């Protein structure tokens, strides 16, 4: 879940929807969350990195969310999958899907950490101690 | 929220520096520095890693944390770079 | 009234979240016991795999860092340091076959040893061109800098191999002898 | 349990591609023979590189010491340079005049390897349901020969084989060294 919430009603609207669960479902059929969003106002919405605790690198995008590119891995998906809404006075996202060593954290990953100028380095971690400095 | 929004187009890509494992429980709690190029790193050992940027990168023997300080105990998963204050 | 029905609900939530709580941690428990047995059956893989490659292919052996080492036959033999001073053009030819095969088993044990390559294209570069110039100081320093992250991840004993012991902290590690071998982690 | 899950698929897939696996890395078919993610054969519309083919010639000499080593395959010209480009291959009963892998003395190469190759052949089918027999090859005459009863015609001569009796030649032999090497993984892995 990565919604945006209107406090004065105090939900959330907003969505990537990407879930077993229907969206606000009663049972969230889907456990699997995305958390250690980074915020930042570009592209005409907001910007945001956020750790996917489905351990997917996670650039987001509101406008084209399948449009963009984001650092996740999963390479077996073809190219980005994400659904743009508008759904009762919002815009609504449904996010879908589409030898070798596991480059990919295999642990919780939780926090995210970058420095940029024109180009720059990110810092990626996993649940038991997993660090992960992305260029 | 971020200083100097950027133009929009924002996209990632495959291109990373280092990665590290020193921390011997989870790691719950990261603070990155303001006036500085570095960042902190703490573990559900109740021990925190500092990791500088600059050193960290590469062109040396070992990209180590700087700062390794277990006196805290218990598990460390709760840190923050103070603003301006000197004091982590 | 309406603070204390909202409480009491809070509260019968806190007390769930408490068991649910206790369960995790049990769970989280028997993860990470499950974790380590994984790394332990890794750890004992490769170790298997990596006796077996250095008997077949390179019997990486010492004399009987100045002192040489054999493997890959009696053509190839090649001194504990490294004669990376010596590039910058069988002692050549040994040296050569033995680098070319320390790439290849760096990769080998970068799947077994699970320690992939920071610079992962290391066998071909590092084996075959004649790369004496600069490109041989990066193709070295991505070497030893790979070299060193293999002795940390199997830090035994670091003032054993000591440092310009290429060959050596190669067949200490390597050879089924190690210490602590099929080990990964912090 | 994504650690586990990391740590248990790498396990797998270690299993799955033995240490043999990815030492030789090497395909059955394809435009070339491949081994170590190597191509073997040019065509008029193909392009490979030589140095990579001497790279390879090592790696086979290496190869082929180390089964012999491991059992038999060692009769006459068993004595092998496992050193990569310009490698040796010569007999452990004569040592006058070396073949050098890499450049007559190249194709008396090839030929000494072809003959080492029957050796192997002759040692890998000595299990009780044959083996190594969906091609033979011929030592002295230069004859690749599939016993898979493909028509086309390979030979390990310098000359009328190059690009493509040369191909099919090395693919040849990337092909039988992957069966001999799978039958010993096989016996190795147990």
């Amino acid at each position: 879940e990565v919604s945006m919430w209107d406090m004065e009603t105090g939900d959330r609207r907003f969505t990537l929807w990407a879930s077993s669960a229907p969206p606000l479902s009663e049972l969230q059929p889907s456990p699997h969350s995305v958390h250690g969003i980074y915020c930042s106002p570009a592209d005409g919405n907001p910007i945001l990195l956020t750790a996917g605790s489905d351990m997917k690198i996670r650039f987001w995008d509101l406008a084209y969310p399948e449009r963009s590119y984001v650092v996740a891995g999963s390479t077996s998906s073809p190219s980005v999958s994400y659904y743009r809404k508008i759904i009762e006075g919002t815009e609504v996202v449904q996010e879908i899907q589409n030898e070798s060593l596991p480059v990919g954290h295999h642990d919780i990953i939780t926090d995210v950490a970058t420095f940029q100028t024109t180009q720059g380095f990110i810092v990626t971690a996993s649940r038991d101690g997993i660090v992960k400095v992305w260029k | 929220w971020e200083s100097k929004p950027p133009p929009p187009g924002w996209r990632p890509k495959g291109l990373l520096v280092a990665h590290l494992h020193e921390h011997k429980s989870a790691v719950n709690r990261i603070r990155v520095s303001d006036e500085h190029s570095l960042f902190a790193t703490c573990s559900n050992d109740g021990t925190v890693k500092i990791w500088n940027s600059q050193k960290m990168e590469g062109k040396t023997t070992t990209t180590r944390s700087i700062l390794t300080y277990s006196r805290i105990g218990g598990r460390v998963k709760t840190l923050t770079f103070c603003q301006g204050s000197h004091y982590l | 009234q309406k603070l204390y029905s909202r409480a009491q609900r809070h509260q019968e939530k806190k007390e769930k979240i408490q068991r649910h709580n206790r369960k995790l941690g049990d769970l989280v428990e028997k993860k990470t016991i499950d974790l380590r047995s994984h790394y332990e059956r890794l750890a004992n893989l490769r170790r298997s795999h990596i006796l077996e490659l250095t008997s077949v292919i390179f019997p990486i052996e010492e004399v009987k860092g100045d002192t040489s080492i054999s493997i890959t036959g009696p053509w190839i033999s090649l001194p504990n340091n490294g004669d990376y001073s010596a590039y910058y053009s069988n002692p050549a030819y040994t040296i050569s076959a033995a680098l070319c095969y320390a790439t290849q088993l760096v990769n080998i044990l970068s799947h077994i040893l699970d320690v992939n390559l920071p610079k992962k294209l290391c066998n071909s570069e590092f084996c075959g061109e004649n790369l004496s110039k600069q490109k041989f100081t990066r193709a070295v320093k991505k070497l030893n800098a790979n070299i060193l992250y293999l002795c940390f991840s199997q830090h035994v004993n670091l003032d054993q191999l000591q440092p310009l012991h290429t060959l050596r902290n190669l067949m200490y590690l390597v050879s089924p002898s190690s210490e602590h071998l099929g080990r990964s982690g912090p | 349990e994504n650690q586990m899950r990391y740590a248990q698929t790498q396990l797998d897939k270690l299993k799955k591609t033995n240490v043999f696996n990815a030492t030789f890395h090497i395909w059955h078919s394809g435009q070339f023979g491949t081994i170590n993610n190597f191509r073997l054969g040019r065509l008029p519309s193909v392009p490979v590189e030589w140095n990579e083919i001497n790279a390879a010639w090592g790696q086979t000499v290496l190869l082929l010491h180390a089964l012999a080593n491991k059992m038999g395959l060692k009769f006459q010209r068993y004595r092998l340079v496992p050193y990569g480009n310009h490698s040796y291959l010569e007999s452990l009963t004569d040592k006058s005049k070396e073949l050098p892998l890499y450049c007559n003395k190249f194709d008396h190469a090839m030929v000494a390897f072809l003959d080492c190759v029957q050796q192997f052949k002759e040692e890998v089918e000595k299990g009780e349901t044959r083996f190594c027999l969906p091609y033979r090859m011929d030592v002295e005459k230069g004859k690749i020969e599939d016993t898979g009863g493909s028509g086309g015609s390979y030979s390990i001569k310098t000359q009328f084989n190059s690009e493509e009796q040369w191909t099919k030649a090395l693919k040849f032999m990337l092909t039988n060294l992957k069966w001999g090497l799978a039958w010993v993984s096989s016996q190795f892995y147990n």
